[PDB]
RNA sequence: UUUGCCUCAGGGUGCUGUAAACAUGAAAGUAAACUUUACGAUCUGUUGAGGCUUAUCCCUAGUGGUAAAGUGU
RNA sequence: AAUGUUAACUCAGAACUGAAACGGACAAGGGGA
């Protein structure tokens, strides 16, 4: 409920296709915009976990396809810093479908999940499947 | 003509130049070192010495060659460059 | 300087101009050699020697042919031409036809087979 | 101060240098740097990787 | 007409001209101010490239997500080959600026300092400072009395001693360090005791204060606009190359403005870095100085494997926030802050957890060579 | 520009990585004699050891050298 | 019904191996609606 959100290394620019790793029925997200991105002339908006991401479902349920939804990107293939003396990164690029208010629309996430957003939106703490 | 002991590290002399000039650069650096060390403008490399550093190829001359150089009394002075071979340079400190 | 002598000596050994050799010293004795006969006697006494063609052995694939007979490279990935390009299947058919016609001729020389059971096979 | 032990490596972990990698299964994996995770992520074996203490244990040379 | 799409200009115009610095040392434009209420003490120090590293800490800022949990930080540990104080300069204010009244030299001057006054010291007669150091004390008392009566700024000429460092250079670096305080009549005594000796830092350098760093950046020679100002590369289809600024100005004014990025020198610039808070006090010889009671191992300021392109460090250590400009072996000038602060971090008490000791060159595996030997035991 | 510097060497730190040899050792299984005898990607024990490592890495009053001194004021 | 002299490059499966990787250079279609 407080907005102390910490720095993270940037990856996944607009146009990236990532896995869904959730049971909402979508398979992949196509990133069309990241929220909180300001104005740099030729800069491509790139994804931040604590920020939402506007995405479209290219493969998955038709009820989920052909529209722009919000996703929270959880697992990244680029190393992102922490005060813990070590960064954190993974092998897949993944993000979970959520509503604009922040809470998840599915029920479970297959792989590991991002803990930084689960208290940004308190309902993902309850819906958290297997945190790393 | 003075008795000495030193070598020549050709790696640090040809390390900057390109593939096509490694051996000629080693020749030129050997001549320059001999001239500067023996205080003579007249330096002559031996045909065997030219043989040796062109043998391994243009791309890679030998890394190191052992020198203990002897001048010659016949402007008035001139030097002929030579070498001493060893299986392992390790432990071969400079001396007289 | 020593271009005329080189050209003339190229016509005595019947070799190329790049095959005329001397001693490291005495490098003026060929100017002294204004006649091919001098190089000839110098050759007889042994200071002209066409450099032997460098060492080019053969065993590298002479062992490897027996190695592929052995059968390590008998996989399907050392072949670059098609099945027909390596061995012409028309030639294979011709070889087979010659072999069977020779045998059919021998069998009729020995009369092991009659005509009735000769044409049928 | 307390220092942990790596997954592939065995030396202590000094905060201020590190990274963290996690696979799809959700299992935790701790190492020291990209060179200390590169062959791990490239499906290699510490029984054959000569230059660690795992090969020592797999060739009984302690 | 106007630009279709606006974007901020490339580079800062406040660092022009981007030309080579005229000197190698980092000169100080301005020293911290003085006040009447404040008591008289020292003002600045100096040294060489010492090291800017991490040190493990813990936040106490009320409301952070780290707070009690451990953090990693970044700061610098500084070098002090003891500077030698050899001179005093008096300056007085005039409408044309601040002007020298006189400078008084110490009765005995070192040879490293004397070497700076020469371009060929080996071939010289070493006659510098030979008949000006045997003046009577009467002239000293006759003009230092004028110093306090007329001058308002006092500076101490100090010089480094590179012989205590692995530097090839033998000439000392010379600078002047201000002295700050309150009322003039309290300075006459305080400027009369430390006028010959070398400089121990701990007199003024204290925890929980801010200081600044000043030096000369690395040199890179002539570089294009793409590297000097970071302009956008032109598309690959460009005819006469793509590493340039396309339009260097409009038709009018019929000239090239000085704000247009152009090719030229980059690096070897003069820079000052602000807002570096000092945190800890230490020494050179003492053994329990850098580590803490939570780690209680054995190691100090000492490096490992040798400092690449520098050598070995055998002088004092402290702790200060930040990282430092310039190349290895470059002289670094350390000033205090110009004005301290009273905010949360300004009043925040500071204490570390662990200090690195490893092979800071490349990716080594062993921190202390004692553990390096022990963990391997009987080897070849 | 002689408590310096260059050079080489010793050492250090590293870099790939275990470097040559030994084998009535194993060595897939292979062929020649009346149980032994002609190859064999490698490891096994010296081998967490060789080659390279400033040319812009570090240390060494280690040693070989450090030369003619021309121009201006 | 059989046993002796003498000239192919096509297939096959079991191994193990070598840094889970290989027409090793050269040479050599991007496909689809």
């Amino acid at each position: 409920t407080l907005k102390n959100k910490m720095r993270i290394t940037l990856s996944l620019p607009v146009g990236a296709l990532i896995n869904c790793c959730d049971n909402s029925g979508g398979k992949n997200l196509y990133i069309i915009a990241v929220q909180g991105f300001g104005s740099c002339l030729n800069r491509l908006p790139a994804a931040s976990l604590g920020d939402m991401v506007l995405a479209t479902v290219k493969k998955g349920k038709p009820d989920l396809r052909k529209k722009v939804l919000n996703a929270i990107i959880c697992r990244q293939s680029k190393a992102w810093r922490r005060h813990e003396g070590y960064y954190i990164y993974f092998e897949d690029n993944a993000g979970v479908i959520v509503n604009p208010k922040g809470e998840m629309k599915g029920s479970a996430i297959t792989g590991p999940v991002a803990r930084e957003c689960a208290e940004l939106w308190p309902k993902l703490s309850s819906a958290a499947s297997a945190i790393v | 003509p003075v008795t000495k002991f030193i070598t020549i590290n050709l790696s640090k002399l040809t390390h900057k130049v390109c593939y096509k000039r490694k051996a000629p650069r080693a020749i030129k650096e050997i001549r320059s070192i001999a001239g500067k060390l023996m205080h003579t403008k007249d330096v002559r490399l031996d045909v065997k010495l030219n043989k040796f550093i062109w043998s391994k190829g243009v791309r890679n001359p030998p890394k190191r060659v052992r020198v203990k150089l002897e001048r010659k009394r016949n402007e008035k002075m001139y030097t002929i460059v030579e070498h001493v071979m060893v299986d392992s340079y390790k432990g071969l400190v400079n001396e007289c | 300087s020593l271009t005329l002598q080189k050209r003339l000596a190229a016509s005595v050994l019947k070799c190329g101009k790049n095959k005329i050799w001397m001693d490291p010293n005495e490098i003026s004795e060929i100017s002294l050699a204004n006649s091919r006969f001098s190089i000839r006697k110098l050759y007889k006494e042994g200071l002209i020697l066409k450099k032997p063609q460098k060492v080019h052995s053969r065993a590298r694939v002479r062992l490897y042919k027996l190695a592929k007979r052995k059968g390590r490279h008998m996989g399907i990935g050392k072949r670059k031409g098609t099945k027909n390009a390596r061995t012409n299947q028309k030639t294979l058919w011709i070889k087979r036809q010659r072999v069977l016609r020779r045998l059919l001729k021998r069998l009729r020389d020995s009369k092991k087979v009659d005509r009735h059971l000769y044409h049928s096979f | 101060v307390k220092t942990e032990a790596c997954s592939f490596s065995e030396y202590r972990i000094y905060p201020g240098r590190g990274q963290k990698y996690i696979a799809r299964d959700g299992k935790v994996y701790f190492y020291l740097s990209s060179k200390f995770a590169s062959l791990a992520l490239q499906k290699k074996k510490a029984a054959k990787l000569r230059w660690t203490q795992t090969w020592r244990r797999n060739n009984k040379k302690t | 007409s106007h630009r279709k799409f606006e974007r901020p200009r490339h580079g800062s115009l406040g660092f022009l001209p981007r030309k080579r610095c005229k000197r190698l040392r980092g000169k100080i434009r301005s020293f911290p101010k003085d006040d009447k209420e404040k008591p008289p003490h020292f003002t600045a120090f100096m040294g060489y490239k010492a090291g800017m590293t991490h040190i493990v800490r813990e936040v106490d800022k009320p409301g952070s997500k780290l707070h009690k949990k451990e953090i990693v930080e970044a700061c610098t540990i500084i070098e002090c080959a003891p500077m030698v104080v050899v001179g005093i300069v008096g300056y007085r204010e005039t409408p044309k600026g601040l002007r020298i009244l006189s400078t008084v030299w110490a009765n005995h001057v070192s040879d490293e300092f004397r070497r700076r006054y020469y371009k060929n010291w080996y071939k010289s007669e070493k006659k510098a400072f030979t008949k000006s150091l045997n003046v009577p004390e009467a002239t000293k008392n006759c003009l230092l009395k004028r110093i306090e009566k007329y001058c308002t700024v006092l500076r101490a000429i100090c010089h480094t001693q590179p012989s205590k460092t692995p530097l090839r250079m033998k000439k000392a670096h010379i600078m002047e360090v201000q002295i700050n305080g309150g009322s003039m009549k309290e300075k006459l005594e305080f400027v009369k005791e430390m006028l010959e000796k070398n400089l121990p830092v701990s007199t003024v350098f204290n925890p929980n204060e801010m200081i600044d760093v000043i030096s000369v950046t690395k040199g890179h020679g002539t570089k294009g606009v793409v590297s000097r100002y970071g302009v956008k590369r032109l598309p690959r289809k460009t005819h006469r190359g793509l590493r340039k600024v396309a339009c260097i100005g409009a038709w009018h004014p019929a000239r090239v403005q000085f704000q247009i990025p152009r090719h030229g020198q980059k690096g070897y610039f003069h820079r000052t870095e602000r807002n570096k808070k000092i945190y800890r006090i230490g020494l050179k010889t003492d053994k329990n100085s850098a580590s803490t009671d939570a780690d209680i191992t054995e190691k100090k300021i000492t490096p490992m494997g040798g400092f690449p392109h520098y050598g070995v460090v055998n002088e004092d250590f402290l702790l200060l926030k930040g990282c430092v400009a310039g190349t290895k072996k470059r002289p670094i000038t350390l000033r205090k802050n110009i004005v301290p602060q009273v905010s949360r971090d300004a009043l925040a008490q500071v204490s570390l957890k662990f200090i690195d000791t490893s092979s800071k060159i490349g990716h080594g595996r062993f921190q202390t060579s004692e553990e390096k030997v022990k963990y391997y035991g009987p080897l070849k």
